[PDB]
RNA sequence: GACUCAACACGGGGAAACUCACUAGUUUAAGACAAGAGUAGGAUUGACAGAUUAAUAGCUCUUUCUUGAUUUCUUGGAUGGUGAUGCAUGGCCGUUUUUAGUUCGUGAAUAUGAUUUGUCUGGUUAAUUCCGAUAACGAACGAGAUCUUAACCUGCUAAUUAGCGGCGAGUACACGUACUUGCUAGCUUCUUAGAGGAACAUUGUGUGUCUAACACAAGGAAGUUUAAGGCAACAACAGGUCUGUGAUGUCCUUAGAUGAACUAGGCUGCACGCGUGCUACACUGAUAUAUAUAACGAGUAAAAUAUGCUUGCAUACUUUUCCUCCGCCGAAAGGCGUAGGUAAUCUUUAUCAAUAUAUAUCGUGAUGGGGAUAGAUUAUUGCAAUUAUUAAUCUUGAACGAGGAAUGCCUAGUAAGCAUGAUUCAUCAGAUUGUGCUGACUACGUCCCUGCCCUUUGUACACA
């Protein structure tokens, strides 16, 4: 048969963006003002599973629980 | 997601296959032999079938 | 009482021999027995084609697998009859001892 | 249960397969990757297919394929291999040897 | 509770797989056949072979693996139903499978094709055969195939007696240049127990008795 | 793929999805093992929402949560492939050929050789099957024998899931018959299935070298080996098949796949030519009603059903699925509810069919022959019916008045006519493979035509 022509460029694979020390930004403590959460804790997962602070919703990466703001 | 082997195959040609070859063509089904005709004619004697006339 | 012994085998060679042994063996114990009942013989048929390819004169072969069955009724006790079966019956005849209690 | 991809063998499944192989001695796999589970083992049949395949290629088991089945058998080098992996005392042996 | 028609088929198909499974495990040990006896107490399988020493293994170790293999394949329903027994063939000079497996083994080492067939012929006729025949086909020397036929004695081709009194076997050997076909036909000493279970010593001969003096 | 016999209802090839190998798109790693590379201050896997895509493929972007050494990478390597090669092979099958053919020992030809004889002028046979002749005398395969089915036996052995009788009780009619229903001496004609007998050309007449053998008559169930099949000898074909195969050698491909899938199309597309078939051209018929009457078969890990949480996950792994009696609904096709069956026990067979038979209508008019092509409506199979799966109802109403040159198959329960079981099968037979019902005419031969075989003869052919 005839060899097909590739005029349409390749779709690139999706790779995960990396951010250093993600958990360290989750909690911050001053000289005063000891350990204090900065995000939301999930309802139906084990304690310690934080959920994302998206544009207009809060989403959990493990159970896909989304609680809509406003 | 996943779309591997999601078409229902409960009947038709792709539902079953030769017990020996894994070939999908010319399968004997009378009395549940489930063997393609080429394989069966080779092993027909040891199963018990005999030729008389 | 009224115990039934049923025999099935692909082989006519052996099934008549076993059916003979039971009738003679039971006669020695002075038992009243009903002679063998030979049920109609049935045959399994398969008619496939030769020639794994497609060409040539279309020829066929006709296969047959025929089955036999016997039936003996007698008046006796179960335990003596069931040990009477295990008398080195050659392993091509499978024996089913069934109590026809009603 | 974080719902990973199929054929992403968890470390708990691999430990279960080795323990079955050491105690028993042989395993039969029945090659087909659509069956949801093994008769004697509650693991996806695909996971068993990959692990014995890896074991075969390292010269730990030998097998041969009668029509539609696998029939693996362990060797002596396999016995010494697993015991360090699974941390067993130097006296326990597979059943088929005794 | 299946019917008799389905049950007879299931057992016949069962024996086809088991005989084919063992010929691959026991290929190099003179495999000759298997008889299966399925009793309600415990099911027994009898193996016939020539070199039984290597079949059993050391202290019967390998037969236990074979027992574990058969039981997980065919009798997964229970946990103790099967054992395997080994037996030595009475007369290995007349087992067509034994010779075909023997001839095949030589050909994978590199022996001359003509000597090997002569060697197998002489051993078979030594064991009381009334006739024999060997055939080999494939890429012997050139790029074109050819078949070689070796005969010695007396043989029959037509009729019912040809099925009883003749033993047959077929095997193949995989060389680096292709595949070779091995065919052995052995005509047994003319006894071949008959319809009425009895040795038919004479197939067609009509000898006349000498009148008493 | 296959191209005279020996390709063309053949690849068991009746393809809606799958099959699938072809077309257009999009995903996956189910890349063993070794070394490296990467990273626990994180190798990598997964995803709600908006865009986006045929798509509810996080396929890919915007956004940021989750996961934990399973992966990732890099250099070798290794499986897989309905990818090429049947002119590289194994195995299997078709054909020469269902004909009657093929070889060996010793002797002889020899008084070089390739080779010859035995294996033959003649009579006979289905047959190198027999008799005879004879530089040959003896052997082996093939033929025949052998195996399966059918036809005869009131003679043997047996009686359930088979029959016939025997004893009652009934409903009806007669100078004992029909049917229904309880119980149950005996027997095997009917039914089923084991073992035996019978046919040898037996007896006459005729033909024949009177040998091998043939013809007519009697008796006999049977006298063309009694009828039909199964198996099948040396050797060949560059015959078909690597698209049946974890049979297999080389070559090609291996992460932008010729691997594995998923979605939608195609294999069926139509100015024409060819092969196997179905329905017809009517009165020896069409339509309607009624009567009588066969043989071989087949049948039971998923989805679905009972009951809740706000189709998702519990509970029952229950009755479910295969053939389906009977009752009720519906013009019909079908629907609803419950029996029996893993089967000589039930569907169902002292009958599951159509040719046949009886009576009436039509009346030689493309007609009440024929039923193509079309329109509207309904119900089942399936996740999905459009290019209309299949069935049901009402309308429409084409060619075709027995077929040119050519050409096929047939000698008896056969041709022809008539139906039916099974295979493939979720649903579809105008096909194949079996089975039964009704049942002729013509010969008892020949080498004219066509093939194959044998002897003699010619050859410059031997890929013949
Ligand atoms: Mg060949
Ligand atoms: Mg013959
Ligand atoms: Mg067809
Ligand atoms: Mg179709
Ligand atoms: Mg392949
Ligand atoms: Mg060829
Ligand atoms: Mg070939
Ligand atoms: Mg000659
Ligand atoms: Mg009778
Ligand atoms: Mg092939
Ligand atoms: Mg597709
Ligand atoms: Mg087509
Ligand atoms: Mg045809
Ligand atoms: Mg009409
Ligand atoms: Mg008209
Ligand atoms: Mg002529
Ligand atoms: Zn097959």
């Amino acid at each position: 048969k005839k060899k097909k022509v590739y005029k349409k460029p390749k779709k690139e694979k999706h790779k995960k963006k990396k951010v250093k020390l993600a958990v360290l930004k989750f909690y911050k403590v001053g000289d005063d003002g000891k350990v204090f959460r900065l995000k939301r804790q999930c309802d139906n997962c084990a304690p310690g599973t934080l959920m994302a602070s998206h544009f207009d919703r809060d989403y959990c990466g493990r159970c896909h629980l989304t609680i809509m703001k406003k | 997601g996943c779309i591997l082997n999601v078409h229902p195959k409960k009947y038709g040609q792709g539902s079953r296959q030769c017990r020996v070859c894994s070939n999908k063509h010319a399968i004997i089904r009378k009395y549940n032999i489930n063997i393609c005709r080429q394989c069966f004619r080779e092993r027909a004697d040891i199963i018990g079938f005999k030729k008389y006339r | 009482r009224r115990i039934r012994i049923a025999l099935t085998s692909k082989n006519l060679r052996a099934i008549e021999k076993v059916c003979s042994d039971i009738m003679k063996g039971a006669k020695e114990k002075n038992l009243n027995v009903s002679g063998p009942v030979r049920l109609p013989v049935k045959t399994l048929r398969i008619t496939t084609r030769k020639s794994p390819c497609g060409e040539g004169t279309n020829t066929w072969d006709r296969f047959e697998l025929r089955i036999y069955k016997r039936l003996i009724d007698l008046y006796s006790q179960c335990e003596v009859v069931t040990q009477m079966t295990s008398i080195n019956i050659d392993p091509v005849v499978e024996v089913e001892v069934i109590i026809t209690d009603s | 249960l974080p719902h990973h991809k199929y054929s992403y063998i968890p470390k708990q499944n691999k430990k279960l397969i080795y323990e079955y192989l050491f105690k028993e001695g042989v395993i039969v796999v029945e090659k087909d990757a659509k069956i949801p589970r093994h008769p004697h083992l509650n693991v996806p049949n695909l996971h068993i297919m990959m692990t014995l395949k890896s074991l075969k290629s390292r010269n730990y088991v030998e097998e041969k394929y009668n029509w539609k089945h696998q029939y693996f058998i362990l060797n002596n080098e396999g016995i010494e291999y697993l015991r360090e992996f699974l941390h067993l005392p130097p006296s326990i042996f597979p059943a088929t040897l005794s | 509770p299946i019917s008799k028609k389905r049950k007879f088929i299931n057992d016949g198909v069962f024996q086809a797989e088991l005989n084919e499974f063992l010929a691959r495990i026991l290929a190099e040990d003179g495999y000759s056949g298997v008889e299966v006896r399925v009793t309600p107490i415990r099911t027994e399988v009898i193996i016939r072979a020539t070199r039984t020493r290597e079949v059993l293994g050391d202290k019967g170790r390998r037969i236990r693996e074979l027992t574990s293999l058969v039981q997980k394949r065919f009798f997964n329903k229970s946990t103790n139903s099967v054992e395997l027994f080994a037996e030595r063939v009475e007369h290995r000079g007349l087992c067509a499978m034994a010779q075909a497996e023997s001839l095949r083994y030589k050909l994978l080492k590199g022996l001359a094709v003509r000597r090997a067939c002569y060697g197998v012929l002489r051993h078979i006729m030594e064991s009381g055969a009334k006739g024999c025949e060997v055939i080999v086909s494939g890429k012997l020397r050139a790029q074109r195939a050819k078949s070689m036929k070796f005969r010695d004695g007396y043989l029959i081709s037509t009729g019912e007696p040809s099925k009883r009194f003749v033993n047959t076997a077929t095997r193949s050997a995989q060389l680096k240049q292709g595949v070779l076909g091995i065919k052995v036909k052995i005509m047994l000493p003319t006894a071949i127990d008959t319809r009425t279970g009895l040795t038919s010593i004479l197939p067609d001969n009509i000898s006349v008795l000498e009148p008493k003096t």
